[PDB]
């Protein structure tokens, strides 16, 4: 904003938002896949207990 | 439908646009970026 008008700043900020929103989707998808693995391990540990 | 109308100089027609900066778009007629209208501008010589 400091060095650009709104008409063009909306486009530049929208690009950054899309990029960082993709970062969050990658993060959350991997946590779900990895949480299933620790859950399977907790099920094995409970069964052995 | 809002019809706005005025006269401007010859090398000023490019300033009538969403998101611009100039001596006529600063504080005389600021067109917002939610602009769904249409700017018509034609040469007016001899009448004006």
């Amino acid at each position: 904003l400091s060095r650009l008008d709104p008409p063009e700043a909306e486009v530049q900020i929208d690009r950054l938002i899309t990029g960082r929103l993709q970062s969050l989707q990658t993060y959350v998808t991997q946590q779900l896949i990895r949480a299933a693995e620790i859950r399977a391990s907790a099920n094995l540990a409970a069964t052995k207990m | 439908v809002y019809a706005d109308s005025f006269v401007i100089r010859g090398n000023e027609v490019s300033q009538i646009a969403p998101g611009q900066t100039g001596n006529i778009a600063d504080y005389n007629y600021k067109l917002p970026d939610d602009f769904t209208g249409c700017v018509i501008a034609w040469n007016s010589n001899k009448l004006d």
